[PDB]
C-alpha cells in the first residue's frame, strides 16, 4: 500500500490553516514528518507514536505506510485534484464548533459528493466552548472527561447541530464516541487546532478508515508515474516548474512526461526532480509524493491537469489524446 | 466493524 493523500476542507477562518500545522508539529515532535513539495507526510511509525494512549481502546496497528496531507487547504485545491473521481482519498471536513455550518461548509460538501470522496468532520475550536480548561495534546476522550460537566452539555448541543445539518444534506454523521459503523455514518471529531487536544483521535480514525476500507485504491502498481498538477510557476534557474501529486508509480529523473496545456498536450521529458532540502535533487519519488518537476515547456501547463509517465515517445504519443480528454471534462 | 474504531463507542 502507499500513503493515503488527504485534503482539508471548510469555511474560510474555521481552522484548516492551523489545524494542519498542528498537525505537523505534533509529528514533528514525536521523533517526525517527511519533507515534500506541497505536502507533508506523517510516518505510520509516528501515528503509531501519538496514537499510544488509544492503544487499549482500539486497535492501533498500521498497514499503510503513512499519511499524505495536502499543505493548501480550500476549495481551490481541491479542484485541483479532481480526476476522471479525485486524487484525495479522504478528506478532513473542518468546522468551526462554536459557528457551525458557514456558506463554504456547504460547498465543500457538494463537491465531495460530486467526487465520493469519503470524508470526517473535525468539529475545531472546542477550547473556545466557555469553561474549557486545556489538557494539551490530549485524546479527546480523556481531555473531555476532565472538563465540566456543563463543557459536555454545550458540545453535544453543537454537535447535535451539526448533525442536524449533515442528516439535512442527505450524510448521516455522529460524534465518532457514538457510531457502531463507520462505514455508514460520517464521524464528528472534536478538536483543538490550539492546543491538540483530539489529534490523537483525528489520526487514528483517518488511519483507521483508510486502512480498512480503500486497500484497492490505496495498492502501488510499479509502472510510470500518474500524477496531478497543483501549481504552475517560474522558479530561478529551472524556468517553469510543476508542483505536482503522483498517486502511483515512480516518477524519474529522464523520464519521459505528458502533461496538459492551453494549447494542447504537452510532451517533454523530466529535467529534473526537486524537493526540500532536509531544494535538493533526487533521481526519483515513488507515489504517494508531493515533487517539483522542471522539465521544458511546461508554460502553459494547466493547474490540475494530469500527469503521465511514459516509458517511450511512441507511448507518449498514445497518451496525448487522453490527456486532452480529461482536461476537456476539467473545464 | 472491521476498522476495531468502534472500540470508542461510549466515550
Ligand atoms: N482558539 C482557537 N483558535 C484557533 C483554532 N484553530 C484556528 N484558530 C485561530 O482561528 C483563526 C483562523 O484559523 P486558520 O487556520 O487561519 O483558518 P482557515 O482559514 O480555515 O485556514 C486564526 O486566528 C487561528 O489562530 C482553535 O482550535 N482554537
Amino acid at each position: 500500500l502507499r500513503q493515503p493523500i488527504v485534503v482539508v476542507l471548510g469555511h474560510v477562518d474555521h481552522g484548516k490553516t492551523t489545524l494542519l500545522d498542528k498537525i505537523r508539529r505534533t509529528a514533528v515532535a514525536a521523533k517526525g514528518i517527511t519533507q515534500h513539495i506541497g505536502a507533508s507526510i506523517v510516518p505510520a511509525d509516528v501515528i503509531e507514536k501519538i496514537a499510544e494512549p488509544l492503544k487499549k481502546v482500539i486497535p492501533v496497528k498500521l498497514v499503510i505506510p503513512g499519511l499524505l496531507f495536502i499543505d493548501t487547504p480550500g476549495h481551490e485545491l481541491f479542484s485541483n485534484l479532481r480526476r476522471r473521481g479525485s486524487v484525495a482519498d479522504f478528506a478532513i471536513l473542518v468546522v468551526d464548533i462554536m459557528e457551525g455550518f458557514k456558506p463554504q461548509t456547504y460547498e465543500a460538501l457538494e463537491l465531495l459528493k460530486e467526487r465520493r470522496v469519503p470524508f470526517l468532520i473535525a468539529a475545531n475550536k472546542i477550547d473556545r466552548i466557555p469553561g474549557w480548561k486545556p489538557n494539551p495534546d490530549a485524546p479527546f476522550i480523556e481531555t473531555i472527561r476532565r472538563q465540566d460537566p456543563k463543557v459536555r452539555e454545550i458540545l453535544e448541543q453543537r454537535v447535535y447541530e451539526i448533525v442536524g445539518k449533515m442528516y439535512e444534506a442527505g450524510l448521516p454523521a455522529e460524534l465518532f464516541t457514538r457510531i457502531k459503523d463507520f462505514r455508514r455514518k460520517i464521524a464528528i471529531v472534536p478538536v483543538s487546532a490550539r492546543t491538540g487536544e483530539g489529534i490523537p483521535e483525528l489520526l487514528a480514525v483517518l488511519a483507521g478508515l483508510t486502512q480498512t476500507y480503500l486497500k484497492e485504491r490505496l495498492r502501488y502498481a510499479e509502472g510510470p508515474a500518474k500524477g496531478v498538477v497543483l501549481e504552475v510557476k517560474e522558479m530561478q534557474g529551472f524556468g517553469t516548474v510543476v508542483d505536482a501529486v503522483i498517486y502511483d508509480g515512480v516518477l524519474k529523473k529522464e523520464d519521459i512526461i505528458v502533461v496538459g496545456g492551453r494549447e494542447g498536450p504537452i510532451v517533454t521529458r523530466v529535467r529534473a526532480l526537486l524537493m526540500p532540502a532536509p531544494f535538493v535533487q533526487v533521481d526519483r519519488v515513488y507515489a504517494a509524493a508531493g515533487v517539483r518537476i522542471a522539465a521544458p515547456g511546461l508554460d502553459d501547463v494547466i493547474a490540475g491537469s494530469p500527469i503521465y509517465a511514459a516509458e517511450s515517445e511512441e507511448e507518449a504519443r498514445k497518451l496525448m489524446e487522453a490527456v486532452q480528454r480529461e482536461i476537456e471534462e476539467l473545464r | 466493524d472491521l476498522s476495531g474504531l468502534s472500540g470508542m463507542f461510549g466515550f
